[PDB]
């Protein structure tokens, strides 16, 4: 057995078990709780006061929560990761032994919110670093002790970058010969021809 | 199969590899990786023999890395668990020659072995451990605070095996809750080597 | 209605104090129900926030050009003529509010293009040695001088020196080679 | 697109001949190894100032460029890396000078000495008890 | 204490910056260079402008005034 | 195995047979809720002078019966080796049961906040990845090296640590290998018997 | 690619039969590669007898210029056709087109090694090594009776300020998920193999 929204494998073991508890919900409130978590994966943020008030329809303990919100966060997350339609996931969910009516509903919330999804998941993926601003300024020198007329630009740098979300930039600031400024510049020129032609 | 219950492809591409070498060429590599596994830097002698072998690295790469996990697995069985008999079967079902065999035995059960069960025994440190511990006991006599006070005190000092170091004082009250401390955990490492003597040894 | 109608000018010159303050000084927290609610809480934020625009981009391109009298009415002035325009006696709310920002603002702007430590203070003393420990009878003068440095919103190093009477004299001779470059460079013209 | 389609296949076979070769002990690897598994170290860009001789130069400058005392240009860097970085940053310089109004310069620069005159102008415990207490 | 090894200066224009195109204003940067304790050396650099270098030159000559009649 | 009361414990337990078995529930509620929340010395006042006793004949009580709570959980000790702890003191059958029950009800809990003791060693929290080609570089124009971006995060003290790596092919085939002989041992007859013996 | 004035002047001068013969050309050729690839940083490379009566000035802006192009040619993977291309507006001979064509395929791999060994990276994960225990009691707690695993990663870079290795902990679903996460990247692989 493989399973195109587990990305071509079996299906998990804890996946299949909790499948079981989905089957628990009533089908109309089982669709309610997708968009529940489905709002939280596009970033629209999760009400646990209303998850909590329609799973009382089932007595849900809180272990039982949690177990529900996790596989249906995979569900979603792993269809849309490997662009599944919903067509194959309601197939395929009901050949886990999910009940027709709960995939049936299950899938037509996924078919609404599937292009959204991909394109947050897109801004999700792993990251290294961001570049979150740039700031410059361009000063003339006129003498010196060192040389007794300079005459010559020089540049500042400031760069702002961000390792992770939610956090402050940590700036990275240099100074600049006007001779380095221009390889720099001409450099990472070249760099964006080459990146052009990739996408 | 002391190899677990599905051969690491890697062993089985060098098995199919042994038939077509020499077996000087076998026994210079296998000193290599006996001795890589004792910790010793071998990077430039496996090249002098590649290019004395007449073997590409794409072969060298191979055989040495089929031979580390065979030896890898066996070694780290006890002998009551490994012995000469099975472990000559089972490399046989790898059509490995009859001779390669042997010289592979006599790596896992000859003389050569006391030295690699002290070196397999070296990993499974994880934490650092004490590497020196000195002491200082001292009594104030006066202090800013109070014109007598006769109360004793330990500093003591640790060096650990991660090169770390640490000088600190240590209340006499403290003291008392550190060396009771440290006689319960003997006392139940006893018990527990007991419990383990007689349920797990049979 | 839109607070651009509206011509309260205490209300936008509150809005323009408020715009420097979140543009140039870069306090954090203002922003645009703030203003309406207490400077234009009969405005809709919807027609508000056109004029928030509008006043914003106006002034950063003020600020960055400095302008000058001429320079600033005749900006203004194109923008009263447009449809949709500010008035004119908005633009004189501006031209007031700007007379006395403007000196604010422009030091603001150095500050925020400036990332290398500057000079936060200069304290010295001049004392008499008298006596050490070995030397029984010493003489000479000293000067201590302690110099404060700080890059924008960091705390402040302090540089503590010391100075005889020669060494004094060799950074005071120093300093009017810096002088009598300057005089020479706005002499030149001459 | 034809040319992403040649890029993607040869990924994909340099992923392949990657996968069939096994992981080597690291004490094991002879060079080939270190680079595609890691162990060999690379070196940093770093770029030194040459000196290089100029054929219009005339007079006292011809005369040291002439003799011993230039030294070969690649050669005036003592590592092949930072050899090749140097000759990189030199040519690169070279091409940004070649490929780059005097009235509004002169105005420029007066508007800054302008700004300098008119900038100038400007011119023109018990312990602490004890002392607080009986030693102050 | 620490003691000055070292004494450069250079005088320059800000002329512009992404914020403001016409920043246009002077200053003088120092560069000091102190040895430590033990002989260790090391570089502190600041920016002052005009009104800040015309007091802190007017300030060392009052320092070397004081000096003499000590 | 059962409890060895010291004689100031001993002493401070004392207190509950002079008083009310009502009260001595009012010590129990108390006494769970300083587990709970941490304590607070402004009630110890106020149930003295309510009692006639003094504050710390209160406090004194109160955190003994916490200290008994805590030490049963700790042990785990059985219902039949508390009650043959507790009979050393000689107070009367519905006190007995009073505790008994106040144990089993709390000790779950207790030992969940206990476990919060122990030496605090640094723990995996997830792990990100990310298959890169590098194409060019500043020196070299046409290149294709595959590797897998790594970033680990980790807990240690309640603190979140990330650190960003990098494998190529070949290794990561050999970390899953090794990995999953780790798994394996939990399964085998030696480690079975083990799990099976030391309990 | 791109070459300064002052590149493609240095190769008309080496493509005169009056200013270098076919000897001189072949022995300063050979010295541009020798002063890029060999670790000696040998100031007489240009010492030659036969090199002998050519201009030091000339002779040292034209060594430069070849090395020059040689760097430039390298890092953008030029083919002879290329090469071929770009000597022959320099107004080379067929006899000189092949020399240097000659010299440059000797050297090309030695060149394409170097190129590529300058760079920084990440810290690269060589080796893990893994302790399994069994949890038997705290000062604070009897009966735990759970398995951990104590995991460190061996990690081989120098590129910037670094520790080599990395330690950390795990229970049997901790373990679980990270063998999971392992092999979801392997899988990827796989699947890239098939492009």
């Amino acid at each position: 057995m493989r399973f195109r929204f587990c990305g071509d494998l079996d299906c998990p073991d804890w996946v299949l078990a909790e499948i079981s508890t989905l089957a628990k919900m009533s089908s109309v409130k089982l669709r309610l709780l997708c968009s529940q978590v489905l709002k939280e994966l596009l970033g629209q943020g999760i009400d646990y006061e209303k998850i909590l008030k329609l799973t009382a329809d089932a007595k849900f303990e809180s272990g039982d929560v949690k177990a529900t919100v996790a596989v249906l966060s995979f569900i979603l997350s792993s269809a849309a990761k490997h662009s599944v339609d919903g067509e194959s996931l309601s197939s395929e969910l009901q050949q886990l032994g999910l009940p027709k009516e709960h995939a049936a509903s299950l899938c037509r919330c996924y078919e609404e919110k599937q292009s959204p999804l991909q394109k947050h998941l897109r801004v999700c993926s792993l990251r290294m670093n961001r570049l979150a601003g740039v700031g410059w300024r361009v000063d003339y020198t006129l003498s010196s002790s060192l040389l007794q007329s300079v005459e010559e630009p020089m540049v500042h740098l400031r760069l702002e970058v961000a390792a992770a979300p939610g956090t402050p930039a940590q700036p990275v600031a240099m100074s600049l010969s006007a001779d380095k400024f221009q390889v720099l510049l001409a450099e990472l020129k070249q760099a964006q021809t080459l990146m052009s032609s990739l996408g | 199969s002391f190899l677990g219950a599905q051969l690491p492809p890697e062993v089985a591409a060098m098995a199919r590899l042994l038939g077509d070498l020499d077996r000087s060429t076998f026994r210079k590599l296998l000193k290599f990786v006996v001795s890589s596994l004792q910790g010793e830097d071998c990077r430039e002698a496996v090249q002098r023999l590649g290019v004395s072998a007449n073997l590409p690295e794409e072969q060298l790469g191979a055989l040495l890395a089929g031979m580390h996990t065979l030896l890898q697995q066996a070694l780290r069985l006890p002998p009551t668990s490994l012995k000469p008999d099975t472990f000559r079967d089972q490399l046989q079902e790898l059509c490995i020659p009859q001779d390669l065999v042997g010289d592979l035995a006599s790596v896992v059960f000859g003389s050569q072995r006391p030295l690699l069960d002290s070196v397999a025994q070296q990993q499974g440190a994880w934490l650092p451990h004490v590497a020196d511990f000195r002491w200082r006991v001292d009594v104030a006599i006066s202090t800013s605070a109070l014109a007598r006070s006769l109360q004793p005190s330990v500093l003591m000092q640790l060096k650990l095996s991660d090169g770390s170091a640490y000088r600190f004082e240590v209340p006499t009250a403290k003291f008392q809750e550190l060396r009771y401390s440290v006689a319960l955990v003997l006392k139940e490492m006893a018990d527990l080597e007991k419990r383990c003597e007689r349920r797990l040894q049979d | 209605m839109a607070a651009g109608e509206l011509e309260g000018g205490k209300p936008l010159s509150g809005l323009l104090n408020a715009l420097a303050q979140d543009t140039f000084h870069g306090y954090p927290g203002i922003t645009e129900e703030l203003l309406r609610s207490q400077l234009y809480p009969e405005v809709p934020p919807e027609e508000f926030r056109p004029f928030l625009a509008k006043m914003r981009g106006i002034l950063k391109s003020i600020a960055s050009a400095d302008m000058d009298f001429n320079q600033l009415e005749a900006f203004l002035t194109a923008q009263t003529k447009k449809q949709g325009g500010i008035t004119s006696d908005q633009a004189a709310v501006i031209s007031k509010f700007w007379k006395s920002h403007k000196t604010k603002i422009r030091e603001s702007l150095m500050n925020q293009s400036r990332w290398n430590s500057g000079l936060r203070g200069l304290s010295w003393r001049v004392d008499g040695k008298s006596q050490s420990r070995h030397s029984a009878q010493i003489h000479t003068p000293v000067a201590i001088i302690e110099l404060e440095l700080g890059k924008y919103g960091q705390e402040s190093e302090f540089l503590c020196l010391e100075f005889d009477e020669v060494k004094v004299n060799q950074i005071l001779k120093t300093l009017s080679e810096v002088e009598e470059s300057i005089s020479t460079l706005i002499s030149q013209p001459n | 697109a034809g040319d992403s389609a040649i890029l993607l296949r040869a990924i994909g076979s340099q992923i392949r001949d990657q996968l069939a070769l096994p992981w080597v002990p690291p004490h094991l690897r002879t060079p080939k190894l270190q680079h595609l598994q890691g162990s060999a170290l690379q070196k940093p860009f770093h770029a030194s100032r040459l000196v290089v001789p100029e054929l219009s130069s005339r007079g006292e400058p011809r005369e040291f460029q002439a003799s011993p005392l230039l030294l070969p240009v690649p050669t005036q860097v003592p590592q092949p890396v930072g050899r090749v970085a140097s000759l990189l940053e030199h040519h690169a310089l070279q091409l940004c000078q070649q490929t780059g109004t005097r009235a509004q310069r002169q105005r420029l620069q007066k508007q800054l000495t302008e700004h300098l005159r008119q900038s100038w102008g400007l011119l023109g415990s018990r312990f602490t008890h004890s002392e607080k207490f009986t030693f102050h | 204490t620490n003691q000055l090894v070292d004494f450069q200066w250079k005088l320059g224009m800000a002329v512009s910056s992404d914020t403001c195109r016409s920043l246009k204003y002077p200053y003088v940067a120092v560069m000091l260079k102190v040895a430590d304790h033990s002989g260790q050396v090391k570089t502190k650099c600041f920016e002052m402008t005009i009104p800040q270098f015309q007091n802190f030159y007017r300030q060392f000559k009052e320092i070397a005034a004081v000096i003499e009649t000590v | 195995m059962l409890l060895e009361l010291s004689e100031e414990h001993k002493e401070h337990l004392a207190f509950l047979p002079q008083v009310d078995s009502a009260v001595v529930a009012e010590f129990g509620r108390i006494a769970v809720e300083f587990l709970r929340r941490g304590a607070n010395p402004k009630i110890y006042e106020g149930a003295a002078r309510k009692l006639n006793v003094s504050s710390d004949t209160v406090q004194h009580g109160v955190e003994g019966l916490t200290y008994l709570l805590t030490e049963s959980s700790k042990l785990m000790i059985s219902e039949l080796d508390f009650q043959d702890s507790v009979f050393v003191l000689g107070f009367s059958e519905e006190l007995n049961k009073l505790l008994l029950q106040l144990y089993l009800d709390n000790r779950k809990e207790i030992r969940t906040i206990l476990s919060e003791l122990a030496p605090s060693l640094p723990s995996y929290h997830n792990l990100e990845w990310r298959l890169d080609v590098q194409l060019a570089s500043r020196s070299l124009r046409q290149q294709i090296k595959p590797a897998v971006t790594i970033k680990l995060h980790l807990n240690q003290n309640g603190d979140h640590n990330t650190k960003v790596l990098q494998t190529d092919p070949a290794t990561l085939l050999h970390l899953v290998q090794q990995l999953e002989q780790a798994l394996e041992e939990m399964k085998t007859n030696h480690c079975r018997r083990v799990v099976r013996n030391i309990k | 690619m791109e070459l300064s004035e002052s590149v493609q002047k240095g190769f008309q001068m080496l493509a005169d039969p009056r200013s270098f013969d076919s000897n001189a050309f072949t022995l300063l050729l050979r010295a541009a590669f020798q002063s890029l690839l060999d670790a000696q940083a040998d100031e007489a490379v240009l010492d030659h007898p036969d090199l002998k009566h050519i201009d030091p000035v000339v002779l040292k802006h034209c060594h430069a210029a070849a090395a020059t192009y040689i760097l430039e040619a390298g890092k953008h993977r030029a083919d002879k056709s290329t090469l071929s291309t770009y000597l022959e507006d320099c107004k080379f001979d067929r006899e000189r087109i092949e020399l240097f064509c000659t010299e440059y395929q000797n050297n090309k791999n030695s060149l394409e090694i170097l190129l590529g060994s300058i760079g920084r990276s990440l810290p690269h994960i060589t080796d893990v090594s893994w302790r399994l225990e069994y949890q038997i009691k705290t000062n604070q707690l009897h009966r735990m009776y759970r398995p951990a695993y104590l995991v460190t990663l061996s990690v081989q870079n120098t590129d910037s300020p670094s520790y080599p290795e990395i330690s950390f902990s795990c229970s049997m679903e901790q373990l679980q998920d990270l063998v999971g996460k392992l092999k979801d990247a392997s899988k990827s692989l796989e699947r890239a193999t098939q492009l």
